[PDB]
């Protein structure tokens, strides 16, 4: 048959060659995050000082880190302890290992976030379109207990509840809270999590472009220049011309 | 060794005639330089433990590695299209008629470089890189205890990964040795030129054509530096970001897409040898095409007919090998299956006199 | 290299190891010819892409229309071929 | 390998202004995307008419086979097209 | 060049002067390997043979140029 | 010549060119080379005014046939037979190479045999037509072509070497920019990494501590002890900064802490590295169990088969509750 439908278009702000990822929109998608997706889901590769003077300042990303206890050690006795989070801290994991995560959801696993957002066709469109994307069941289609219909998931039944419901979280800035909205700003978070150097890949890029381009007009009169001497040349055999 | 760079960039002689289709070459050399010192680079970060943590180490804690990374992703694409329009023009005005030992050179170079990129993609730990090597693994499946041999176990595993990163490092700088052979069977059998015969037109390398040369391939780097730091083209599946689960199969299991014209010819053939062997007739008919003929021409600056049929069915082989194993585009990719089949018997049939 | 004829050398100096392909590559001019030139920097140096540009997209599309027809069969192709694809899945699943 | 393919900025229609999202009677805020959805529906009638008849269709067989996902997948996938130009404008 | 009168013109002199010339039919006292002439001596030397059978300097001089 | 190969076989489809000529077999033959006409002082056929005017070809389009591509040529490579097909030469024909040798065609009645076949030579042989068809071109440059004499400068122009060399040294100028920023990023991607660096400096937060305690910091992949000490414990290492000297590894306390109330030092004993335990030995200071290492309460080796003082950090004090090791 054919392949899962593909996700729409969105406008998001960071898709324009000079554009960056909205930091306001980062940060309420840590949020969603952090009360929504972490329940179920990890993210290994993500680490709480990644988004020091990235997208939270340095205090409040200890506060946020120091809310979490790990597991650390051994201690001088040979034992594991508990201790708050730090800076240095992978943001925690919900279940222990895979076959814990596999019996707390019908069998079927969480997939780690942290390169989500560009680990399926359609990138981050992917993203804001599943999780706006759950519908009624076709008629026709009747799906058991746990079973929910989403029309971007291939082959359309999802063992993920439909996570965002308004009005589930209050948002610090005050942004109306809104299925819409947490999808959008959710996004955006895991987008920037997967390469949160975007924004220097970017900056950099815009001047290498630019420059590249002056390079170009340079070569291009030196080629003019050194080849007119051949294209405007005069070989003659019975002819003479001066 | 000074002597020798005068004699083959300073005081070397090529016809003023030629198109921009002749630097297709000189651009492929420097990127290809570029594709072994990035590799280098990179390899000084990671190496073959856990590909998928250390290419999210490299571009999360390195410093510019990001740059490193697809560089040394997109740079591959690059080559690749570089390589397969340096061939493209080699058909158009048969440069192997005369120049077989140039043509046959660079076959050496293709394929090996057809092994370097299968290769450094099961480097980076990915779900569609395992994949899409546990069902090429199994085409040669049929000698006996080979599978085992090359794998190094009896499912796919870091011991495989262990062995063909130092295919993948050792195998390119051999390919630099072959350029060598290959740029000296260029400068004695003197190029081609864009009409059939030899003229007295000729001017030095490094005043002229190497000035052309590198606006082409500033050009190219405009183009190229837009793609590495803004991905205006999808060039990158994004199945190879999945960690390997090998209890799960992939969506779908496709090549980059520099492989799915014969990935395409593997899914399309209903016995899994008879695809494997038109692989083989893919890479291989086409270095006796001019070798029956019987004629003092060399078919050269006609209206080139069957050449376009014949591009246009690699490039709608490539398409069919996107998309899923639907049963009509099977049937229809039979049919340009067996249409390449009677052009190339056109290019190889000497021909009767009236 | 060039012919025996064309590469024979009329000159008994020995050719300069730095310039074996150069002489490798040399014609016998017959008959003679007369070269005139004029340095690049007292010429106009883009003049003549301008000039010449009208008769060089003319001449490159009257030879590129030659595959109009190879190119319009292929494409009729292509749209058969999708849209078989179609009605099939519509046919196969699809109730 | 990476999340979205770059374009020009006058190729990537951002909205322009914002809209806040209307207020319901309680004073909660309806969600801007649940008031499109009529709307885009309607701009995909044609589709919306396939699937219609898809299940009256399967409603007639007597046995218990018959689904309409292949249409329903076909209207979504054109209401959704339909949201996505105009949603980011009643978001922040 | 220059000009007759320019105030250059004996300068000019002395550099065609400098270059000289040489002729391997007429080499004087001095042979071209062991010449002071910077340009007939390393001549002299290029592939064991010489690469100037004949070579003269010349400094022609008009009212204007 | 290189190594080289002619395909002069003797085909089983393909007929010789004695055989079937596929150019226009029609020729002139004179008896001497100077009799043919002149091409270059022979009249041309008239100039047309349109394209679809220009005279007709005399090469057949179809001479060639079967499978294959298509080819318009006159010659092959193919051998010719030890008895060759007699040319006819009264209407025209072509006889040249084995036609003319392994056939009879050249023999005249009463002619010397000497005179017969001296006419015969391949130079006495053209093609009809030949004097009023081939292009004798004056010049490579065709009237109405553009050459350096339109394309020249008017000569009163500025110099145009300055301007040159300008964009050669911006080509210069930008590529050296390039280069400079690619191998100072390469080199910079050596330096440790963001999590290396990380991890290396520790900041640590003296707020909290009370007099007396130890606490143990992993920096850099040791334990680094992190004592408040009492005045008790201070006024111990400086009355054993009076015994300098006596002791197996002199160092006085001052040059051992920044700041008397704070000693931070490497928890690893001297002796074989395991790690001593705090308030604990005959100087209350640390006592490695192992094999009996007493230090003081300044971190000084002072019993035991240990050598050396237990080594103090690299630290600073950011302010006066914060440290920051490395
Ligand atoms: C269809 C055309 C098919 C034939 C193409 C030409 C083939 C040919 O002989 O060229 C070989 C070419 C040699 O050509 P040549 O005649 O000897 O001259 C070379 C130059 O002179 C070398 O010149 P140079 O030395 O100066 O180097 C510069 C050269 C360097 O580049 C090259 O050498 C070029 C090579 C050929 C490129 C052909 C590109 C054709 C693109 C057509 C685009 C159409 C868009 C329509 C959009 C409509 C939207 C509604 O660049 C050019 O010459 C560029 C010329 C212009 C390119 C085309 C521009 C199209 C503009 C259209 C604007 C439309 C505006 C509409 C506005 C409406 C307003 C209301 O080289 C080769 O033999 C191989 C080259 C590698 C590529 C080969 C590709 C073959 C297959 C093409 C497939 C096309 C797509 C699929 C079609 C079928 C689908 C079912
Ligand atoms: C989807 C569609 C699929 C279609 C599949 C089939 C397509 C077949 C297309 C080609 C055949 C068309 C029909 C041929 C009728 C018979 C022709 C004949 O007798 O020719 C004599 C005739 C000689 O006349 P000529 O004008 O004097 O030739 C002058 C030449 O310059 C010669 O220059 P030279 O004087 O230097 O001589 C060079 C020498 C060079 O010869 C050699 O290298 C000799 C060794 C190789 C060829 C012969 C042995 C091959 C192996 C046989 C099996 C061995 C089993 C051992 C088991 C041991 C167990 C203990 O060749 C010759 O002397 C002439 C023979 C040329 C080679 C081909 C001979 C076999 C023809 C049949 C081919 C296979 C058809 C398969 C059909 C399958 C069912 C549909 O040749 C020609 O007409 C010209 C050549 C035409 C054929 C070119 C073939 C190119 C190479 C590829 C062949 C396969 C292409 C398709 C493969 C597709 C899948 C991979
Ligand atoms: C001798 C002393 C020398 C002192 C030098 C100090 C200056 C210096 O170096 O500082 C750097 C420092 C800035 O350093 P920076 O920030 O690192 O540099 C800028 C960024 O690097 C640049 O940004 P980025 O690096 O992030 O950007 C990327 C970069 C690099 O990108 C990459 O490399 C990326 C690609 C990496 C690839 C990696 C993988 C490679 C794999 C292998 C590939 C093989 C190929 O590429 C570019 O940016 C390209 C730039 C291209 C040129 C742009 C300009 C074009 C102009 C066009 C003009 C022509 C058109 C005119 C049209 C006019 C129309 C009217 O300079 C300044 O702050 C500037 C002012 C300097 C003032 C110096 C004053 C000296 C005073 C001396 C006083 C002495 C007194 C002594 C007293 C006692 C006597 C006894
Ligand atoms: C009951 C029903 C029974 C039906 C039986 C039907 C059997 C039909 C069998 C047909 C076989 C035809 C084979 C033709 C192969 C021609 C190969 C050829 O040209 O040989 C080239 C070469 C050399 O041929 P050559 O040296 O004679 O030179 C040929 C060169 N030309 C054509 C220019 C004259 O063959 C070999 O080298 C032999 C290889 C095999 C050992
Ligand atoms: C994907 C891979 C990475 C891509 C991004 C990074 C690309 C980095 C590419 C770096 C290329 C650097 C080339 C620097 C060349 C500098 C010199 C040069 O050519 O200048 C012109 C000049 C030539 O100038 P010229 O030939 O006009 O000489 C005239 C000299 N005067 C004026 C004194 C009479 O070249 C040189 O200076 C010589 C070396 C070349
Ligand atoms: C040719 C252009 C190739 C692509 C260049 C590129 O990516 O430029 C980036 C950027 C586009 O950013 P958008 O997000 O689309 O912004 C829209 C308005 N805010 O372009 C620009 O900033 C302007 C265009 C480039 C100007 C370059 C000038 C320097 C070179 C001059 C050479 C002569
Ligand atoms: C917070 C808003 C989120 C986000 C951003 C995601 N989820 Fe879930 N999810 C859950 C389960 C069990 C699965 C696997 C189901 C299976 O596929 O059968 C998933 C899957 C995902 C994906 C991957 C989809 C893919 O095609 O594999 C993504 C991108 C995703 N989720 C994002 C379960 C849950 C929860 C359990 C109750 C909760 C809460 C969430 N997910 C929340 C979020
Ligand atoms: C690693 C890939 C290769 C590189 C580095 C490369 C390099 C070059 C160079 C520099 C030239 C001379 C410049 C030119 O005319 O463009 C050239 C010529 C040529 N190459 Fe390659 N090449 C490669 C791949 C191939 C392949 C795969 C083939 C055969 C299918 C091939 C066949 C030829 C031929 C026939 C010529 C002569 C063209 C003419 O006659 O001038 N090359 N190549
Ligand atoms: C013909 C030259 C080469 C080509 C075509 C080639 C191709 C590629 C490809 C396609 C990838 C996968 C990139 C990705 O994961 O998507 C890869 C990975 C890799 N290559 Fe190469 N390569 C070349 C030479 C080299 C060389 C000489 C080295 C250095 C020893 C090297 C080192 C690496 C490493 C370490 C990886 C894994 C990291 C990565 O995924 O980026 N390569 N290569
Ligand atoms: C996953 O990587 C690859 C494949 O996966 C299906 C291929 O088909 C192919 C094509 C293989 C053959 C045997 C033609 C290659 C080379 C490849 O890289
Ligand atoms: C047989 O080798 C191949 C080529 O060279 C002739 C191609 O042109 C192509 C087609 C290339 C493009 C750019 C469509 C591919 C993929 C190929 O496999
Ligand atoms: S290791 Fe401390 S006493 Fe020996």
């Amino acid at each position: 048959e054919k392949d899962p439908p593909s996700p729409p278009d969105w406008p998001f702000w960071f898709k324009a060659f000079s554009h960056c990822h909205d930091i306001p929109s980062c940060r309420r998608g840590y949020e969603v995050y952090r009360q929504v997706c972490a329940t179920c889901h990890a993210a290994r590769f993500v680490c709480f000082r990644h988004m020091v003077n990235t997208i939270y300042p340095e205090n409040r990303v200890k506060q946020l880190a120091a809310s979490f206890d790990y597991e650390d050690g051994p201690n001088d006795r040979g034992e594991m302890f508990t201790r708050p989070g730090n800076l240095l801290d992978p943001f925690p994991s919900p279940y222990p290992n895979e076959e814990a995560a596999r019996f707390a959801n019908q069998g079927a696993s969480p997939p780690d976030l942290s390169q989500q957002a560009a680990a399926h066709h359609g990138g981050c469109d992917y993203i804001m379109s599943l999780l706006t994307g759950y519908r009624d069941p076709p008629a026709g289609v009747s799906l058991r207990s746990g079973l929910y219909y989403n029309t971007y998931f291939p082959g359309g039944a999802i063992s993920m509840p439909p996570p965002l419901n308004d009005g589930a979280i209050e948002y610090e800035d005050g942004t109306p809270a809104v299925a819409s909205q947490m999808a959008k700003d959710v996004s955006q978070f895991l987008t920037w999590a997967q390469d949160p150097q975007h924004d220097e890949r970017k900056l950099i890029g815009l001047k290498m472009s630019t420059a590249a381009l002056v390079w170009l007009f340079s070569i291009s009169v030196w080629n003019r220049h050194v080849w007119t001497m051949i294209k405007t040349r005069r070989i003659d055999f019975t002819k003479t011309v001066y | 060794f000074i002597l020798i760079i005068k004699d083959n960039i300073i005081l070397y002689n090529i016809n003023d005639s030629i198109n921009y289709l002749w630097n297709i070459g000189y651009i492929i050399m420097v990127v290809m330089i570029v594709q072994v010192i990035t590799g280098i680079i990179i390899n000084l970060y990671m190496n073959i433990n856990n590909g998928y943590k250390g290419i999210i180490y490299i571009i999360k804690e390195i410093y510019y590695g990001y740059i490193l990374r697809y560089i040394h992703n997109n740079n591959s694409t690059l080559i690749y299209v570089v390589v397969y329009l340096h061939i493209i023009r080699n058909l158009y005005y048969k440069t192997y008629y005369y120049n077989i030992l140039i043509w046959y050179s660079g076959m050496i170079m293709l394929y090996q470089l057809i092994i370097i990129g299968f290769i450094g993609y099961i480097l980076g730990w990915g779900q569609l890189s395992y994949w899409g090597i546990t069902v090429i693994i199994n085409l040669i499946s049929g000698i006996p205890y080979l599978i085992l041999l090359i794998s190094g176990n009896y499912y796919i595993t870091i011991v495989t990964i262990k062995r063909l990163y130092i295919v993948h490092f050792i195998l390119p700088i051999i390919l630099i040795y072959v350029e060598i052979i290959h740029v000296y069977y260029i400068h004695y059998l003197i190029n081609n030129n864009i009409v059939e015969y030899n003229v007295n037109n000729k001017i030095i390398f490094n005043n002229y054509i190497l000035v052309k040369d590198n606006n082409g391939i500033i050009f190219i780097l405009n183009i190229f530096i837009l793609e590495l730091n803004n991905n205006i083209f999808i060039i990158a599946d994004n199945d190879n970001l999945i960690e390997i689960n090998i209890l799960v199969t992939p969506i779908h299991i496709i090549p980059e897409w520099y492989y799915l014209y014969w990935y395409s010819i593997l899914k399309l053939l209903p016995n899994k040898y008879s695809g494997l062997y038109i692989v083989v007739n893919s890479i291989s008919i086409i270095n006796i095409l001019s070798e029956y003929k019987i004629v003092i021409s060399e078919y050269k600056n006609y209206k080139n007919i069957i050449w376009y049929n014949q591009i246009i069915q690699y490039i709608s082989m490539i398409y069919i090998g996107i998309q899923l194993p639907i049963i009509e585009y099977i049937n229809y990719g039979r049919y340009i299956i067996i249409f390449n089949i009677l052009l190339l018997i056109m290019y190889l049939y000497p021909k009767k006199k009236k | 290299p060039n012919t025996k004829r064309d590469i024979r050398r009329l000159g008994s100096y020995p050719v300069p190891p730095e310039s074996k392909n150069f002489w490798r590559g040399r014609f016998q001019v017959p008959g003679g010819q007369i070269q005139q030139g004029v340095s690049p920097m007292q010429q106009k140096i883009f003049f003549q892409w301008w000039w010449n540009l009208p008769t060089r997209y003319f001449w490159r599309f009257t030879k590129w229309s030659d595959f109009l027809i190879p190119s319009l069969m292929w494409y009729t192709g292509f749209l058969m071929c999708k849209n078989d694809v179609e009605e099939g899945t519509r046919s196969r699943y699809w109730y | 390998a990476r999340a979205y393919c770059g374009r020009f900025a006058f190729m990537l229609d951002y909205p322009k202004s914002y809209h806040p999202p209307r207020k319901n009677e309680d004073g909660d805020y309806v969600d801007p995307r649940t008031d499109m959805l009529p709307k885009c529906a309607a701009e995909c009638s044609e589709w919306l008419t396939e699937y219609n008849a898809c299940v009256q269709r399967i409603k007639m067989r007597t046995d218990g086979r018959g689904n309409c996902q292949g249409q329903y997948e076909e209207f979504a996938m054109c209401q959704d097209h339909c949201i996505a130009h105009e949603l980011f404008h009643y978001l922040k | 060049g220059v000009p007759w009168r320019s105030p250059d013109y004996i300068t000019f002199m002395l550099m065609n002067a400098i270059i000289g010339s040489y002729d391997k039919k007429n080499e004087g006292l001095v042979p071209g390997l062991q010449s002071a002439n910077r340009i007939t001596q390393t001549g002299a030397t290029r592939m064991d043979v010489g690469c100037f059978d004949y070579y003269t300097g010349f400094n022609i001089a008009y009212k204007d140029t | 010549h290189r190594p080289t190969t002619v395909k002069m076989i003797d085909s089983w489809r393909t007929e010789p060119s004695s055989e079937k000529p596929m150019w226009y077999n029609r020729f002139d033959q004179v008896d001497h080379i100077s009799q043919h006409p002149d091409p270059e002082k022979t009249e041309k056929y008239p100039p047309v005014d349109d394209t679809r005017k220009l005279m007709k070809t005399r090469g057949d389009p179809h001479i060639m046939r079967g499978w294959g591509e298509y080819v318009y040529c006159h010659y092959e490579h193919l051998r010719e037979p030890v008895f060759p097909r007699k040319p006819d030469v009264a209407k025209g024909e072509l006889a040249a190479g084995a036609n003319v040798t392994r056939t009879d065609v050249w023999k005249r009645e009463g002619e010397p045999a000497i005179q017969s076949i001296a006419r015969f030579n391949p130079d006495n042989f053209r093609p009809v037509g030949y004097a009023e068809n081939i292009p004798c071109p004056d010049t490579c440059v065709p009237e109405g072509h553009l050459d350096f004499r339109h394309t020249r400068l008017p000569t009163w122009h500025a110099d145009r070497r300055p301007f040159h060399y300008f964009a050669t040294g911006m080509f210069g100028l930008i590529g050296l920019a390039f280069l400079r920023g690619t191998v100072v990023k390469v080199v910079h991607g050596l330096w440790p990494a963001r999590d290396a660096i990380a991890a290396g400096v520790i900041e640590v937060d003296l707020r909290g501590i009370q007099p007396g305690q130890n606490f143990v910091v992993k920096w850099r992949g040791k334990p680094v002890f992190v004592r408040r000490r009492t005045q008790a414990m201070i006024d111990a290492a400086t009355a054993d900064d009076a015994i300098v000297n006596s002791l197996r590894d002199p160092e006085r306390d001052k040059d051992r802490v920044k700041k008397p109330e704070w000693l931070v030092m490497l928890g690893v004993c001297t002796h074989l590295g395991c790690v001593p335990y705090p308030d604990q030995g005959l100087y209350g200071g640390y006592f490695c169990p192992c094999h009996g290492s007493h230090y003081d309460h300044s971190g000084r080796i002072r019993l035991g088969p240990a050598p050396l003082n237990m080594e103090i950090p690299t630290y600073e004090f950011t302010d006066d509750d914060t440290i920051i090791l490395g």
